[PDB]
């Protein structure tokens, strides 16, 4: 009853029926099915990043040519957990969709590389670990970049250090269209957990 | 020492690259590597916690203050605090978000962008990934009074739809049905705290409305035209009213401050893709108030 | 009488014979310095608290240090408004003198702790926030602190600094870069860059000439530390 | 006796010379051979040895000689040997190669080409393959002295930055700021040896520098526009600089000679392709100097 104050901490809770860890499981098995835990297995899913991405033709593209554009947006996983965390380990798969209205007098073929992290286009060689495909008899692209890195975490959009790990060069032959798809490889995690940041809405822009 | 073909023939279908949607299940991509058994290690060293930073469980369990109340002896009793906070008073139980603001620019002389901004809790910015949600919300409601300020507060749960305000952009409570001797606060889940010497209090909700999810739409959309998914996606709401006016001497100041932390435990989601009628964008701040943002649209 | 090899701390010698070395016919102890103190070690000086910084709040306050937490931000001009900007270990090495007691070192593993001695009268009220975000000024600028909205700073880590309750807070901001063993010549080490928000407005009686104070100070010193390589240099 | 089909419908993707980059796995190349056991022996009796000559524990366990050094008695004492070698007195520790000497050509009138030429130990030949690297590196200092030539030989290891002149073509290390009573060594890992009767000594280098792996660039680029590589790339340098000055009598001769050799163990590396601006082009040398040399591009 004293002038001064106390902290006497009370979880005190509402509706007391059964314990809840009992009838998660019972309503997911009528309604779903599957039983989402762990956001580290959501970083396995190849979700495309673009729709459209036309690619000059006879030009060794680095992916950080789409990847400084597609980080900020947080259209799939990665980038929309790149929010919640600070650094990251592992390999980035991709998946290319091929989308080109294709012409018979050429013989379409599409390469991958490695350059180490925001290099340009010339400064790099080429006699690498490589992978070509035929988009007239295989449209998908199947590559996977590992972790080869001087460091063993990555931060974020770091300083005037560069090439520190690898990543993917993006050669073809002809102006092809294509579809974009990511996420991380089997051993990509995030960590150093943050508050996130905000949201952005709908943008329906009435007039007054 | 070399005979005839003994195997039947293998049927076929082209599908490259089938389900890759999948957390499970053996991929074919291909490593730009020396060694097909590229194995990192383990996350020993590495990350500087030994807590699995990644499960639902924990990122969903963490705290982020929601409101800032401003309870003054001017405001009646038994009434919630209206403030124009606008919400404030009336904190809707429910893991996605509930509040927005609305960034007005210009692009010609008579035609203009509204962009809406929400907030993010940690809890909230998780469920805008996924569509259906389940998970036994909780509450940290804490008064920051001096020595002292004394009363009574009520914190009272209500099941099911929650009054509100539909306007041109936004929707905001209605606390002209919350007050009086109109909403009598007898038959509710309540609490009432002391500010005599008790400070703190965690109000654990859990998850009680007619259905097995509900949405994660929120606040998204939400105005005079489309507000069927704000009624389907709460189960209701907390209402924090005074039983008893505050007490407090001219030494001391008149104003007190009801801070209100969200988190949500045992959460469960449904589907991997957004309900909203947008992707997920994130909002990024303009550096001048004259510059717009990039919408991401629906094409393919 | 062909292997004079001898080692020092770090320093090793290669000499034809053992130089016909004479000394101290018995080493006899002598006056008491060894009785008054036991010998600090270097990574024992290390863990000693400074004064850092002395941070006074009035309410008032025509100043930035009471502007609330802001509920959204909308644009950076409109940034997150705070108390003060701790880049560390920037500042915790410099100070206290202990940069130079680590000099002719070259890569250190600290972990910095923080402690806020607080001191105001019973009839003021009010609540603060002791964020840290480690590259704050280095990663792009949608995900620094001072961006994001009220429920986004204060889902950073860090503790409640309420005044009634808290006279004393004990944080350990750990270890939080990618590169090992943060250098320290031609250092640009800037790693973890701490907070103070406050999120309540500070509250007193509205009429004046009463000197409603706050008086916060704040104390950092080093754990688990290990300081390894010998040099030549330092920067000043 | 003919039943249906029971097998389920096998999933295809057409990827000819799937993975073709990794040194397992089952390859599908045809052997132009009568029997598909095509199995040659062991390596018995092929090699005159029975070392395994392939390993990098072998490769780069190779010594060469870096540098030939001129110890004089004109040379002041605690400051390195300035030659015009350029490097000499300075070693940097490191795997890759950090000497290059420049061939001058004509074309026209008004236009040269200058070819960048190293030289290559087989701890460089092997590190110019691979993009990162990390090596315990070895040193075997030798003195090629006479009976009557006495002295104090320090050599002591510095951590980081190593100080340099960038130059329009190359890096010269800066014996201006390795002299006096400007840069002491009394903090240093150092050894002194002795030229009375002690010849050899071997200093062998861990590796220390704050990060997992450095680079493999070198000296490949490095002038005044492009040297951020040469930096990250050798956590220090050796210096070998006199205590005691060479005493010497008139008969014998006032100059010696300090061989620098140089292998690596322990030798680790990273992914197996250049680093470089350049393909792998390993230097023929022309018959005569008014011949220039074939240069590979980077087109496809």
């Amino acid at each position: 009853i004293n002038i001064g104050n106390k902290t006497n901490e009370n979880v005190i809770s509402f509706f007391d029926s059964t314990d809840a860890e009992t009838q998660n499981h019972n309503a997911l098995m009528k309604g779903c099915g599957e039983f989402i835990v762990n956001l580290r297995t959501l970083l396995r899913t190849f979700r495309t990043i673009t729709d459209n991405w036309i690619l000059q033709a006879n030009t060794k593209t680095p992916i950080t040519d789409l990847t400084n554009t597609t980080d900020a947006q947080g259209r799939d996983y990665m980038s929309y957990l790149s929010y919640l965390y600070r650094f990251y380990r592992g390999g980035r798969r991709y998946k290319f969709f091929n989308t080109t209205p294709l012409k018979q007098s050429q013989t379409c073929y599409i390469r991958s590389f490695l350059i180490p992290r925001n290099y340009s286009a010339d400064e790099i060689n080429v006699d690498g670990p490589s992978h070509i495909t035929y988009p007239v008899i295989n449209p998908v692209h199947e590559v996977e970049v590992p972790f080869y890195s001087q460091y063993r975490k990555i931060p974020i959009a770091s300083t005037s250090d560069k090439g520190y790990d690898s990543s993917l060069m993006y050669f073809s032959n002809t102006a092809t269209t294509q579809i974009v798809a990511r996420a991380g490889n089997d051993d990509f995690t995030f960590g150093w957990m943050i508050g996130p940041p905000q949201l952005q809405g709908e943008s329906r822009s009435v007039a007054p | 020492s070399k005979p005839r073909n003994q195997q039947q023939v293998c049927p076929l279908q082209n599908v490259p690259a089938w389900g890759y949607s999948l957390y499970k299940g053996i991929d074919m991509s291909v490593p730009l590597a020396y060694d097909p058994n590229n194995e990192l290690g383990d996350l020993k060293d590495v990350f500087p916690s030994a807590v699995d930073e990644m499960a639902i469980g924990y990122v969903c369990g963490n705290p982020a203050v929601k409101h800032v109340l401003t309870w003054k002896t001017t405001d009646a009793i038994q009434k919630p605090i209206a403030n124009g906070d606008d919400w404030g008073g009336v904190i809707p139980v429910g893991m996605p978000c509930y509040s927005k603001s609305i960034r007005t620019t210009r692009i010609s002389a008579t035609e203009n962008r509204e962009t809406e901004v929400m907030d993010a809790a940690p809890c909230e910015y998780v469920a805008n990934m996924f569509s259906y949600w389940r998970a036994t919300m909780c509450y940290r409601i804490t008064v920051v009074k001096t020595a002292f300020h004394t009363g009574r507060l009520e914190i009272f749960f209500e099941p099911g739809v929650i009054p509100v305000k539909p306007t041109v952009n936004n929707i905001g409570p209605d606390q002209d049905r919350l007050t009086g001797a109109v909403a009598p606060s007898d038959n509710n889940y309540k609490y009432i705290l002391d500010l005599t010497n008790d400070t703190e209090v965690t109000i654990r909700v859990p998850f009680v409305s007619n259905k097995m999810f509900l949405k994660t739409a929120g606040i998204y959309g939400a105005n005079s035209e489309n507000n069927w998914n704000f009624h389907e996606s709460f189960s209701g709401f907390l209402c924090i009213r005074p039983v008893t006016k505050l007490m407090a001497p001219d030494t001391v100041s008149d104003n007190v401050s009801i801070v209100v932390w969200k988190w949500a435990e045992d959460v469960v989601v449904v589907e991997p893709k957004p309900l909203t009628s947008g992707p997920t964008q994130v909002y990024r701040p303009p550096p001048t108030a004259s510059t717009a943002v990039e919408v991401l649209n629906v094409e393919l | 009488s062909e292997n004079s090899v001898e080692t020092q701390e770090i320093t090793t010698f290669h000499d034809v014979e053992t130089p016909n070395r004479i000394d101290t016919p018995m080493a006899q102890d002598t006056s008491s310095a060894r009785n008054m103190d036991d010998t600090h070690s270097i990574i024992q000086f290390l863990q000693r608290p400074v004064l850092i910084d002395n941070i006074e709040i009035i309410a008032g306050t025509t100043a930035d240090a009471n502007k609330p937490l802001s509920r959204y931000v909308l644009d950076q001009q409109n940034s997150q408004k705070y108390v003060r900007s701790w880049t560390l270990p920037s500042t915790v090495l410099r100070a206290g003198g202990k940069a130079q007691k680590l000099a002719n070192f070259k890569y250190l593993r600290c972990d910095v702790q923080v402690k806020l001695v607080l001191n105001a009268n019973p009839f003021v009220a009010g609540r603060m926030y002791l964020a840290y975000s480690p590259y704050d000024d280095k990663v792009d600028t949608a995900r620094s602190v001072l961006q994001t909205s009220r429920a986004g700073v204060t889902g950073y880590p860090g503790v409640e600094l309420d005044f009634q309750l808290d006279n004393s807070v004990e944080m350990t901001i750990p270890y939080a870069s990618f590169q090992e063993a943060y250098d320290l010549v031609t250092g640009t080490e800037d790693f973890v860059q701490l907070y103070l928000f406050p999120i309540t407005p500070v509250l007193g009686p509205k009429s004046e000439s009463e000197s409603s104070k706050v008086d916060i100070s704040v104390y950092m010193w080093l754990s688990n530390i290990s300081l390894v390589i010998p040099t030549y240099r330092i920067n000043p």
